[PDB]
């Protein structure tokens, strides 16, 4: 539910306390006290029924859009651009070089959205930030 | 009659003249050889459109440029008033020369107004028409049609007969009017629309409304088939800012943007489908968007985009798309995510003036959307609806919004605002938020018009201040007047009333509307006026909400049972149907001599177009000063803009447009020197007003009558009704109110 | 019913009643006793 | 009560039908109220007086009423001089003496 | 023309007629709704523009609304007038 914690299951009406705490690595509505809760003690696994993934307490926000997939997709996009962040400038005015670069991030963003290629995609964004 | 100015002769269709049309005709011709802007003011009642449209047709007939005239008018209904007097003039000149020269004159509108398809008829909407004639003549249903014989869709057989016959071949040379050319192509099987689409730059003459002029969202394809020398006539124009402002506007609310999310979802699936069909009608696109052509390149002429142009023209960049929305995917999850930072905008508790770089600045730093890519988002929207093919277009509406929001608002970052309201009602119990992108400077929309074209003639009957618009608009005129008509009886006697019958001041102000004293004092006074007016009556109110809560309380009281055994009570409704329906039965009560009285708010439809003359008019009982809603802070915000700007004072500017609400209120009620009718207006602040009235009605309004209460208010209507009632002498008006041929003879030899 | 605002929830229930709420003179003009009419009320 | 223009000239067209063709056939109307109620459409019984050659002249009383100015208008062969309103006694003894002298 | 109001009793026998006399309203409008002239034709006047979306007018230049957003029924009362007044004039044109 988008007002209520599956895994607590608390109400928003009569329990106004919990909060949009969303994993980036698992995208779960869980309030602030089941994370409190769980992953105070250690890190464990995903509480969401039919998932299993590792996941931290530090690494715990709260979630800015109402949809999980442009929230995962902005997510992954910040991810990428801190990294890839060439410019104008960087290509010295060459605009068609520009947009083929916007058309290489946009298309590794869409993969790793989609996770069709992430293995390749990964390692190749770890061989260029190790530049 | 037939007459000449300097060397310019001038085929006037009555055989008596006014002096003031005279004048006018002069000043319009000096302005015309001297090739400015002027700002020109008629009384109204003379013959404003007869002068303009006499004048303008014997320039472009005899002096031999033969400069094209777009006579730009504010409504419809005028825009088919224009082109009746037009019809007038042409047949007067063609009468008098012996032959109908070769002459185009005709008016544009949209295709609501001139569908004569059976089917696509009873729509309410103007955009489902438009819709529907764009899904049947597109081009896309003919090549359909064409490899498939046997496929369902249709095409308009009106649209289809236009390809038989040539361009100068769709009318006889002359002027057509509104009804004439829907009778015409009923009769021909043509569609009147297309017909006039395609003749505009044929036309000599061609009348549409600000809208087709101001709006880019329509004015794209218009202004680019008319000449940029042409002559250039704002009729009406004493609102044409609030045109302006309403073509660079846009209002989201949360049910748009729950909308727009449902069309992005639509939006996905049907690429995603496409992509397993066919990715080649894709790969297309996006290789012509890599080469770098625009929508203008992969549209034909004969198809339109799909998200009109919300931006001027000029403004548009030039270069290509960026890349981050070339790709049909990568655009679609674009629109999402700015969607869904509109949605986090939209939450939120209070109200946020902010600029359209904090926006962008903020928008970038939580979502990484550029400005770049967010100025062809109308434009890779309209490509990628083509591209895609889609038969219903019904879910991608509010796509259509939030493109035109986000060009709007990524192309311009001076003189705009954007305003996100939590309450858009505060009646409401609920919130129901709302994000208002406003135009505080009215100068940016009509900036191309001053630019293409180099001389255009502002004119307004009820245009004062004069020197009040070219601060507002940024352009300069040549020169400015306003005339006052010269009168051998007082035709029109304005009184300003400042109390009731007990002497209890009266007013408009929208906190004291519930007030049982002032209610009362203006029933009474609607009372002895429906009482004590012959033919019918027209009310003004400055909100429709003041006219629901008077009227309610009116009944109420049982005010309007006094009235309806004089006159019947004909009310403007919202819808724009039934009002027309009320306006024509308030016409026929009247012509009877049933009689009627007309409620209408001071800016609402029945304000603008309509005309009351003779007996239609007869009293113009307007309770209140029209102010705005005084705290809506779309008003504040441009009245911040204002005196920021142009160093206009905010008191100065509401009093401004009150007071030229009035105005045009007022100036509905004469037409012809014969008309009379009273002016009466029932504030106690309309007092301090008078030389914020124009000019001819500060000359008809008599000191004596600035503080006027009811009752004497109406023994003088009494006694001016019974005054005028008398039969005029002629020869008191022979040769000083009205001109024959040889009073202007004897004009034009004593000027000289 | 003051306690659910404490918490946050609510309260359709207003506090209760509990917290905090609130001659014959003589006549001379014998000759009409009876034909005069009281008037306690205009 | 409240005064139908339309009942008192389809009456006076009633009384007017025997009259003969050498006989001119007018209607005077001191007409006092600026509204009228009609049973059914005036425009219909002005087209029948126009047709039956009725020449109709008001002396009209507190103001120009349009449905009377109209009907002298049409009544009498595009004349708009036969819609007299008065100004005072004088001028009300001055119309209706100007009535008694052939049209 | 009077805003009804629910504590008011009515009367139960003449109150099930209400429905269908909002179904002869409703009659009403369908011979009285016509093409009118382009002159007073202020229904295409706001149809001059379809596609534009400026800023949306006030709640002083709407109809009144509830606490919950519905009508508060004051329009209802100037369709009615309006309505009689179209069938008052109406009803002149007949063949008498
Ligand atoms: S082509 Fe003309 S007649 Fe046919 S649907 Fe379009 S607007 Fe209507
Ligand atoms: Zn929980
Ligand atoms: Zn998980
Ligand atoms: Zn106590």
């Amino acid at each position: 539910n988008k007002d209520m914690c599956p895994i607590c299951k608390t109400d928003r009406y009569l329990s106004p306390d919990v909060k949009f705490l969303v994993n980036p690595e698992c995208y779960h509505r869980i309030c602030e006290s089941c994370v409190d809760r769980i992953f105070s003690l250690g890190p464990a696994q995903c509480p969401y029924k039919g998932c299993d993934k590792i996941l931290r307490k530090n690494k715990f926000k709260t979630q800015i859009f109402d949809d999980v997939e442009v929230e995962k997709e902005v997510d992954i996009r910040k991810r990428v651009f801190n990294v890839f962040n060439k410019t104008i400038d960087d290509f010295n005015g060459d605009l068609v070089e520009y947009n083929k670069y916007l058309e290489e991030v946009e298309d590794i963003i869409y993969k790793l959205d989609h996770g069709i290629d992430v293995a390749k995609t990964e390692e190749k964004l770890r061989t260029y930030e190790e530049l | 009659m037939k007459f000449y100015i300097d060397d310019l002769p001038v085929l006037f269709p009555y055989p008596k003249i006014y002096p003031e049309q005279y004048n006018y005709m002069c000043d319009i011709k000096k302005t015309l050889d001297v090739g400015g802007n002027s700002i020109l003011e008629m009384p109204s009642g003379t013959g404003k459109t007869v002068s303009l449209l006499s004048l303008t047709i014997a320039y472009q007939m005899h002096y031999p440029e033969h400069r094209k005239i777009i006579y730009c008018s504010r409504t419809m209904s005028e825009i088919e008033k224009a082109l009746v007097e037009l019809e007038n003039l042409m047949d007067y000149r063609t009468k008098e020369l012996g032959y109908q020269e070769d002459f185009r004159g005709l008016g544009l509108t949209s295709r609501k107004n001139l569908c004569l398809h059976p089917e696509v008829s009873k729509e309410r909407k103007g955009t489902v028409v438009d819709e529907k004639c764009r899904r049947m003549t597109n081009g896309q249903a003919k090549r359909k049609l064409e490899e498939d014989p046997e496929a369902n869709v249709e095409l308009c057989e009106y649209h289809e007969n236009l390809y038989n016959i040539e361009v100068e071949d769709y009318l006889p040379k002359g002027v057509f009017s509104f009804e004439k050319l829907l009778k015409y192509c009923e009769e021909k099987t043509l569609c009147p629309y297309f017909i006039v689409r395609r003749m505009i730059s044929l036309c000599n003459i061609i009348i549409y409304s600000y809208h087709y002029l101001l709006d880019p969202k329509i004015a794209e394809r218009v202004s680019n088939e008319v000449s940029k020398d042409s002559i250039v006539i704002f009729d009406e124009a004493h609102n044409i800012d609030n045109v302006c402002i309403e073509s660079l506007s846009l209002d989201l609310t949360t049910d748009a943007l729950r909308r727009a999310t449902r069309g992005a979802n639509a939006l996905d699936e049907r690429i995603s489908e496409v992509r397993k069909v066919d990715s080649q009608k894709l790969q297309d696109e996006y290789e012509k968007l890599v080469q770098g052509l625009h929508s203008a390149d992969i549209l034909t002429d004969q198809e339109e985009p799909f998200v009109e142009t919300p931006v001027l023209p000029q403004d548009l960049l030039t270069e290509a798309i960026p890349g981050n929305i070339r790709r049909a995917e990568h655009f679609v999850s674009f629109l999402k995510r700015l969607i869904e930072y509109l949605k986090t905008r939209m939450k939120v508790l209070h109200v946020i003036s902010e600029t359209p770089k904090s926006f962008l600045q903020h928008l970038k730093q939580l979502t990484f959307i550029e400005r770049k890519p967010l100025r062809f988002c109308s434009e890779r929207l309209s490509l990628l609806v083509r591209t895609l093919e889609v038969t219903e277009v019904e879910d991608f509406t509010a796509l259509k919004d939030i493109a035109t929001f986000a060009t709007l608002i990524s192309t311009y970052e001076e003189g705009f605002l954007l305003i996100i309201e939590p309450y858009e009602i505060e009646n409401a119990a609920v919130p129901n938020p709302i994000m208002r992108f406003t135009c505080l400077d009215a100068s940016i929309a009509i900036k191309p018009v001053f630019e293409r074209f180099s001389s255009v003639i502002i004119t307004s009957g009820t245009i004062s201040p004069l020197d009040m618009y070219p601060r507002m608009l940024n352009f300069k005129t040549v020169l400015q007047k306003s005339y006052a008509m010269t009168l051998a009886k007082k035709s029109f006697l304005p009184m300003i009333i400042t109390k009731g019958s007990d002497q209890v001041a009266i007013s408009s102000r929208f906190e004291i509307r519930n007030d049982p004293s002032i209610v009362r004092n203006y029933g009474s006074m609607l009372v002895e006026f429906a009482k004590i007016t012959p033919d019918g009556m027209v009310v003004f109110f400055p909100s429709y909400l003041y006219m629901e809560s008077i009227v309610s309380m009116w009944q109420t009281m049982g005010i309007l049972d006094e009235v309806w055994k004089h006159k019947l009570i004909l009310v403007e409704t919202p819808d724009a149907q039934e009002t027309s329906l009320a306006l024509e039965t308030y016409r026929k009560a009247c012509s009877n001599g049933r009689g009627a009285i007309l409620l209408s708010v001071a800016r609402g439809k029945v304000s603008e177009g309509i005309d009351f003359d003779h007996q239609y008019g007869r009293t113009v009982l307007m309770i209140g000063i029209p102010f705005q809603y005084t705290e809506s802070r779309i008003l504040k915000a441009r009245l911040e803009f204002m005196r920021e700007n142009y160093r206009i004072r905010e008191n100065d500017f509401l009093s401004f447009d009150a007071m030229r609400h009035a105005a045009q209120c007022l100036g509905r009620v004469l037409r012809g020197k014969d008309d009379y009718g009273v002016m009466v207006l029932a504030d106690r602040r309309f007092s301090r007003k008078r030389s914020q009235l124009p000019k001819w009605i500060a000359q008809g309004l008599s000191d004596a009558d600035l503080n006027l209460s009811t009752d004497m208010a109406i023994s003088n209507t009494k006694q001016f009704l019974r005054t005028m009632a008398q039969p005029t002498d002629p020869k008191d008006q022979e040769g000083v109110s009205v001109w024959s041929y040889e009073d202007l003879i004897k004009h034009q030899n004593s000027r000289k | 019913p003051r306690k659910l605002q404490d918490l946050g929830l609510k309260p359709a229930s207003v506090d209760p009643a509990t917290i905090k709420r609130q001659r014959k003179g003589k006549i001379t003009n014998t000759h009409m006793t009876g034909i005069l009419k009281d008037y306690s009320h205009r | 009560g409240n005064p139908s223009l339309q009942n008192a000239l389809e009456m006076a067209r009633g009384l007017l039908l025997p009259v003969p063709a050498h006989c001119t056939r007018e209607v005077l109307i001191v007409f006092g109220s600026l509204s009228t109620t009609d049973p059914g459409d005036i425009h219909q019984t002005i087209d029948s007086l126009v047709s039956e050659k009725i020449r109709v002249k008001v002396l009209g009383l507190s103001a120009q009423v349009a449905i009377c100015k109209e009907l002298c208008k049409a009544t009498n062969y595009g004349d708009e001089s036969f819609y007299k309103i008065l100004l005072d006694e004088t001028h009300l003894k001055e119309l209706f003496n100007e009535a008694v002298t052939p049209l | 023309g009077e805003k009804i109001m629910q504590n008011d009793r009515g009367d139960v026998i003449i109150d099930r007629y209400l429905t269908l006399d909002q179904e002869f309203d409703r009659k009403d409008d369908d011979m009285l709704l016509h093409p009118v002239k382009k002159i007073i034709d202020l229904d295409g006047n706001i149809q001059d523009d379809p596609v534009v979306r400026g800023n949306r007018p006030d709640f002083t230049m709407q109809p009144g609304v509830d606490i919950n957003g519905n009508s508060d029924g004051t329009v209802d009362i100037l369709k009615g007038m309006n309505r009689l007044s179209e069938k008052m004039i109406m009803a002149l044109k007949n063949e008498y």
